[PDB]
């Protein structure tokens, strides 16, 4: 058919800047499913982010292109794959897990991906949609560097609400 | 006043009492 | 009074502080 | 000064020091 | 390694890279 | 610097450093 | 002794140092 070398081009030069890659089984789904699913996706994503099906075959070919390895167990049988290219990549991978759970899907059928180049399993999936957003864990980070400075002022500032906090239960008790 | 008299006024002081001091620990620092 | 309290509470140590506190919490619980 | 004297030191401050130092702390190291 | 080079190592981890940095960093810092 | 080497730094720096750290990290993400 | 002097010698500890006495304060008061 020969479009194959357009999509599979397009897929390659795709999967070569997406910050996440997910294999999905999407069989049994239904059009309004798909349809519901990229809805839900480009609520938070806009253009960044897509769930497409592509023949396995295809799909091989754009990822080996892209040089990315160990993914075969990933396509054993039509696999649709879900990627991000601008924006987060933690949330994609929620959504499709708590869409998959919406449909009680098994979860097993997240069969796992790249992300950021990391390889991860099915297992994983659900660690990934534990994960704060990238921007959260940027926070968090601050939060941890500054933990001494913050828990020395507490510790410090405590002594006097300690005393605050006795005398209202003094008050409490009346 | 040593801290045993300190906490024999407190002990003394009412409700409304109590809320004051509060208050005013809390301004003061 | 409440505002000799208060200043009884300014001229105490730290120590002192962590005493008073400490036995203000002994008389209830 | 070590931790410990740093803490001895602490303990030996009036209230009053104690809420500015607080205070001061707050600024120095945001 | 000085404040600025910290902050370079920094900006090149992943988001799976970022998530070990701040759990190591928890269980130290408390 | 790998992850166990950034916290390593970390440590050394002193608590104005520290302080300075955090600021710019601020900067830096957010 | 005085809180400048206080502030002053904290802002030279590393931070290991100041996780130790953060632990110290809070295990203290």
């Amino acid at each position: 058919r020969q479009q194959k070398e357009l999509i599979v081009k397009e897929m390659s030069e795709i999967f070569k800047k997406t910050s996440l890659i997910l294999f999905a089984d999407f069989l049994g789904f239904t059009v309004a499913d798909l349809t519901e699913l990229r809805s839900r996706l480009r609520e938070k994503y806009g253009d960044g982010a897509r769930f497409r099906v592509v023949k396995n075959t295809l799909l091989n070919l754009a990822l080996k292109n892209a040089e990315y390895e160990g993914y075969e167990e990933f396509l054993k049988g039509p696999t649709a794959v879900l990627y991000v290219t601008e924006g987060d990549p933690v949330e994609a991978v929620k959504i499709i897990y708590n869409f998959y759970k919406d449909k009680k899907a098994d979860l097993s059928r997240l069969k796992g991906g790249f992300l950021e180049g990391k390889k991860f399993t099915a297992e994983e999936v659900e660690n990934i949609a534990k994960l704060p957003s990238k921007e959260e864990l940027y926070a968090m980070l601050v939060g941890r560097v500054k933990a001494p400075i913050t828990g020395l002022v507490f510790a410090l500032s405590g002594i006097l609400r300690n005393l605050v906090y006795v005398l209202n239960a003094i008050k409490e008790k009346k | 006043m040593t801290i045993d008299e300190i906490i024999e006024a407190i002990e003394k002081l009412t409700v409304s009492e109590l809320a004051e001091l509060v208050k005013k620990l809390e301004d003061k620092f």
